[PDB]
């Protein structure tokens, strides 16, 4: 199909309008097709639409194009790169997905994460509810979303951002965290445990209306230097 | 000449058919009368053709040239949009405005017919239709040209996007036509953010403000230095948006390019809320009839972002960092009558002391409240003629009789006898 | 020579209405208390419950004319 698949990328081509540096990308997809190169690259050439790329790809940036919409996503690709696009919402993610950023798109809804994204990135999108996180998921970004209400955390919460997002209350980070960001939600109070948290975690919360009592507790529970606990940050001008 | 003739002439005879008694003759006097009875229309229609001479092209027991120059008008404005120049369509749409709004008056054709006031049904409609346009030109497109000329043509294309959006149905004092208006302006400004950077424009992940003094980076990331600077206390240069890998020898810096953008979005964002804001004023609140509740409800909905307050805008992008409080629509609501807008400015003043923006010691809001309801008497009082000067001075004396006196708090009935007995 | 004045009398004139008001010739005067401080102090007659009871909702108010437009505009 490999035949049929370059076919269709200039199928495509003559669709060309103005900006789209198609020629570029015809020539990139053709030789990761031919060559069977575990990687693409799609970027800055302001597409509009994605035909089906080679599918033994692993890695792929398509950052900074036009897309709307995403095609079936082969089962290999692992790791987009794919921040400024503007798709209304994410196709299917492949088995194998260990990573996928996708910033400043147009998504409202996520499918489902599978077990291996050991990384996300779905920062700026419009979600206002995440999918079911698996355990390994030793980062999520979902930064710039609407979301009201978040899931629980996984086993290897390494790395969490939330700003921008309207999360109210937060399930306990585990002493899995070491680089927590979770700054203009909506939260209420957020649990003493970030406190039992390794001596190198940085843990910012600025921007919120969080309860004035929770704040002089934390201050009162870390200025007890009994605690070694992570660096902890409410606020900087 | 000739029209004039035609419309005194429908006017004398109109005029004498209630002579009391059978019209057998139609002497001179009558032409006098009528003259001195629709003096003004006619004068305005000669204004008209002053302003529009073309109309006279267009037109070819009642009064009704008047209306049908104006129907002529709005015709040769729809059709003429942004011809010769845009300059000169918005400055023609404005000389005709105040012709074109009288004969939209209701006082000014009293005793009209029912061709007359059919005419003026439609006349209304695509007056309102006209003025959103020209004012979305002076504000939006003309400020483009200057500030920021890369825009010019796409607001072009969306000053008619905004006439086809009001065609049907131009009373924004409605809920379809206001919506729409909106959903037209976000997505100009989408557009045009799209355009002056194509990776767009957002804000500071930081401080959730447009990225004053811009740092960008090889994630194309926007933020401020000021924020980097307050970011870089240690093991957290790393972007937040992002987790980028960050080689730790990375040392930011300013790159011009987008703080060229955000500047020119800034101008756009602020020509759009000054568009928004003058087709309030002068269309959605103009009417000696208030706006329905959905309007409103819209309106003090937009206020308050889900609380953190803002100026009169459309756009979820602006925020007060402090909770300010300004008067613009209690200004607006208290034209009307106080028993109509009651409830409305109670649930504005509800909403804002809902723990939402003030906290305790708010005496300084209700001596907002105080002086806009103070404002609009002063403002209908100054109307009023030296005998309804009188009758009022009876009717405030008659309160004063009335008024007998919960704790605690006011309410806008109480802040408005406060306001009255002040 | 003049204009440096005006320009900083929000500052200006309540040092000179607190300097006149808390004179002993004046703050055993109760017009002075009324129109300078809160007559609360020195009235219990006054009721003391809801925020429409206070001292500046009861206070004086910038009239608005024409030349205070003017001087706003020429400001
Ligand atoms: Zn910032
Ligand atoms: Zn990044």
């Amino acid at each position: 199909c490999n035949e049929f698949y370059l076919k269709t990328w200039s199928e495509w081509e003559k669709n060309g309008t103005p900006g789209e540096q198609r020629n570029i990308a015809f020539n990139r997809l053709k030789i990761c097709l031919q060559n069977q190169e575990a990687e693409l690259n799609l970027s800055e050439l302001d597409l509009k639409t994605l035909p089906d790329l080679p599918p033994q790809i692993t890695t792929l940036e398509i950052r900074k194009n036009l897309l709307t919409h995403l095609p079936d996503l082969p089962p290999m690709l692992k790791v987009i790169h794919a921040q400024f696009n503007q798709l209304e919402s994410l196709p299917a993610l492949p088995e194998t997905l260990e990573e996928l950023n996708a910033g400043d798109n147009k998504i409202k809804e996520l499918p489902f994460l599978p077990e291996n994204l050991t990384h996300l990135r779905v920062h700026n999108n419009r979600l206002h509810i995440l999918p079911l996180l698996p355990p390994e998921l030793k980062l999520l970004v979902v930064s710039g979303n609407r979301l009201d209400s978040i899931p629980p955390f996984p086993d290897k919460l390494e790395g969490l951002a939330l700003a921008n997002n309207f999360i109210e209350q937060l399930p306990e980070l585990p002493f899995s965290m070491n680089r927590a960001v979770l700054m203009n939600n909506n939260l209420t109070t957020l649990p003493e445990s970030v406190l039992r948290l390794a001596q190198n975690a940085f843990v910012n919360v600025a921007g919120n209306p969080l309860s004035g009592h929770t704040m002089r507790t934390l201050q009162q529970i870390t200025t007890g230097p009994d605690y070694s606990g992570p660096q902890i940050f409410f606020s900087m001008g | 000449l000739k029209f004039l003739q035609m419309a005194l002439w429908s006017c004398t005879r109109k005029l004498k058919a209630a002579s009391e008694a059978p019209e057998e003759e139609v002497s001179l006097p009558w032409v006098h009368l009528a003259y001195q009875r629709f003096r003004s229309r006619l004068q305005n229609f000669s204004r008209i053709l002053t302003i529009y001479p073309q109309v006279l092209h267009s037109l070819m027991c009642e009064m009704t040239l008047d209306a049908f120059a104006a129907m002529a008008c709005t015709e040769m404005l729809t059709r003429n949009t942004l011809k010769p120049s845009p300059q000169a369509w918005l400055q023609l749409v404005k000389n005709l405005s105040m012709p074109l709004e009288l004969i939209c008056s209701d006082e000014h054709m009293q005793g009209s017919g029912s061709l007359a006031q059919a005419v003026i049904r439609e006349v209304r409609a695509q007056w309102s239709r006209i003025f959103s346009t020209a004012l979305f030109v002076e504000h939006v497109l003309l400020g483009t040209e200057s500030r920021v000329p890369e825009l010019q043509g796409l607001v072009t294309e969306h000053v008619f996007l905004l006439d086809k959006c009001l065609r049907e149905n131009s009373d924004v004092k409605t809920h379809g036509p206001f919506e729409a208006v909106m959903r037209t302006l976000c997505e100009c400004k989408e557009t045009a953010s799209k355009t002056l950077s194509r990776f767009g424009i957002q804000p500071c992940s930081i401080c959730l403000g447009d990225a004053k003094d811009p740092v960008c980076l090889p994630c194309d990331h926007v933020h401020c230095l000021r924020c980097l600077r307050a970011w870089f206390a240690s093991e957290q240069m790393i972007c937040p948006y992002c987790l980028t890998a960050l080689p730790d020898e990375f040392s930011p810096a300013v790159s011009q390019a987008h703080r060229e953008a955000i500047e020119k979005h800034a101008r756009f964002r602020q020509m759009c809320n000054s568009f928004f804001v003058d087709l309030v004023s002068t269309i959605c609140f103009k009417d000696n009839a208030p706006p329905e509740k959905e309007v409103i409800e819209s309106l003090l909905s937009l206020l308050f972002v889900q609380e953190h307050t803002k100026s009169l805008s459309p756009f979820n992008d602006v925020v007060d960092k402090t909770p300010v409080i300004r008067s613009v629509i209690l200004k607006l609501l208290l034209k009307y009558s106080f028993h109509d807008v009651k409830d409305y400015i109670q649930e504005y003043l509800t909403l804002l002391k809902k723990k939402a923006f003030i906290t305790e010691d708010k005496t300084e809001l209700y001596m907002l409240f105080i002086n806009c309801l103070e404002d609009s008497i002063l403002e209908k009082t100054s109307a009023y003629s030296r005998n309804d000067e009188l009758n009022h001075l009876e009717e405030e004396g008659r309160f004063l009789k009335a008024y007998s006196p919960p704790a605690n708090e006011a309410s806008v009935e109480y802040l408005q006898e406060v306001a009255r007995i002040r | 020579v003049i204009s440096p004045e005006l320009e900083h009398l929000d500052k200006t004139l309540p040092t000179m209405n607190n300097l006149i008001s808390q004179d002993k010739r004046i703050s055993s005067n109760p017009v002075a208390k009324i129109i300078y401080g809160d007559p609360v102090t020195f009235l219990p007659h006054l009721p003391r419950k809801s925020v429409v009871h206070c001292s500046k909702i009861w206070s004086c108010r910038k009239r608005i004319t024409v030349e205070y437009l003017q001087h706003i505009v020429e400001q």
